[PDB]
């Protein structure tokens, strides 16, 4: 019974430009087992309708998903990603840095 | 080699919540095209690529049936495995399988693939000759014994060398404009100072296909391989991928640093540098 | 097209 902690990367489909529709992406990978909950945060509050890629896995058997929602960058508006998995005592929250 | 098709099976037991869930996804190179989730509204395979959309309802129906059967075959397998390992009927367990054929320039099969796993660890794998098996632990030997007595190995060889390749060639043709046309990466170097003496030069590569790409930082020709911070190639969300390499440079030495991009969608390997705006 | 799996583990 091997457990693996989920890797996270919160980015955008295209380089961020304030006021223009873009896509907020939270890519979770390398986790195990499959059961995992990912939320897209917009100023602390959770974004409702979010899409997620189909559960797949790479050669090492590690699972990976892509959750995304359409968003519009702004100066004040801050976005982050909440990821909870069995191996996390408390949920992880990674902030989206428009340049990473 | 030149191309390949793969499927990823995932069967998990849900003690106390419901029956074993079975999910299967299909891939052709770095492109997914189908999905089956036995825990859905109406267990039926759904398309995930425009080029598979052109298939008749017949295709979807047959797939749905094959998966509705496989979904049941796995229900048993899950139980059998708990048995082998003496596990209790109160904990979750996952059987993961990945099979596929590698197309080679010869048009025919270049290598058959069939790797199965349990609870994250390796269970059994069909050897390169498409006839032998490699058991991980003893339990796998029990299954190996069955699968040999059941002549599964023979059937699989037949599938990979034949029907697998035939269907793959078809998919490549159907989605030729995508599956056979490489998308070069859109690059650029961002520069953000960390102090009044150091700044981060981040080499970007976005919207490319396939995912196979290599980009590294150098100075005067000498590699900064140890000093380069890389992110794992993440999916952009539209079938193309993103990736970047960052390195910290001493304010003043910037222009000595060059980023080197390698990707099959590029006739010649790019050599970038930062440019003040 | 996926092959029909009829043999359990």
């Amino acid at each position: 019974m091997i457990q693996r902690t989920p890797k996270i990367q919160v980015y955008s489909r295209h380089p961020a430009e304030n006021g223009k529709s873009n896509f907020l992406n939270c890519y979770v990978s390398g986790f195990h087992p499959s059961d995992i909950e990912v939320d897209l945060l917009k100023n602390g509050e959770r974004i409702e309708k979010v899409e997620h890629s189909d559960l797949s896995f790479s050669k090492d058997w590690s699972f990976y998903l892509l959750y995304y929602t359409e968003f519009t960058p702004t100066e004040k508006d801050e976005y982050a990603c909440r990821v909870n998995h069995v191996t996390l005592s408390q949920p992880k929250i990674v902030k989206w840095d428009r340049d990473m | 080699g030149s191309h390949s098709m793969r499927y990823f099976y995932t069967a998990m037991s849900r003690p106390g919540r419901g029956e074993p869930r079975f999910i299967a996804v299909g891939y052709v190179d770095d492109t997914q095209f189908v999905r089956f989730d036995s825990d859905a509204a109406s267990p039926r395979t759904e398309p995930r690529a425009p080029w598979i959309e052109q298939e008749g309802p017949e295709y979807w129906d047959r797939n749905t049936q094959i998966f509705k059967t496989n979904t049941q075959t796995y229900r048993e397998s899950l139980r059998n495995l708990r048995g082998y390992y003496n596990q209790s009927e109160a904990g979750s367990h996952i059987i993961q399988r990945m099979y596929g054929c590698d197309l080679g320039p010869d048009g025919r099969l270049l290598r058959g693939h069939d790797q199965s796993a349990y609870d994250g660890k390796d269970y059994i794998a069909l050897n390169e000759d498409l006839s032998s098996w490699t058991a991980a632990d003893t339990a796998a030997q029990i299954t190996q014994r069955k699968w040999e007595a059941a002549r599964v190995a023979e059937q699989l060889r037949a599938y990979l060398e034949g029907l697998c390749v035939e269907w793959l060639r078809r998919y490549l043709e159907n989605g030729k404009e995508t599956l056979q046309r490489a998308d070069p990466p859109k690059t650029h170097v961002t520069h953000h100072p960390v102090s009044d003496h150091e700044a981060t030069l981040r080499c970007w590569a976005l919207g490319f296909y396939p995912a196979e790409i290599t980009l590294t930082w150098q100075r005067d020709g000498e590699d900064q391989t140890q000093d380069t911070e890389l992110v794992e190639t993440r999916p952009a969300g539209d079938r193309t991928f993103q990736k970047w390499a960052a390195v910290v440079v001493p304010s003043g030495e910037e222009q000595r640093y060059t980023c080197h991009v390698q990707h099959e969608g590029l006739p010649k390997p790019l050599t970038l540098r930062w440019e003040p705006s | 097209l996926p092959p029909l799996d009829i043999t359990p583990y």
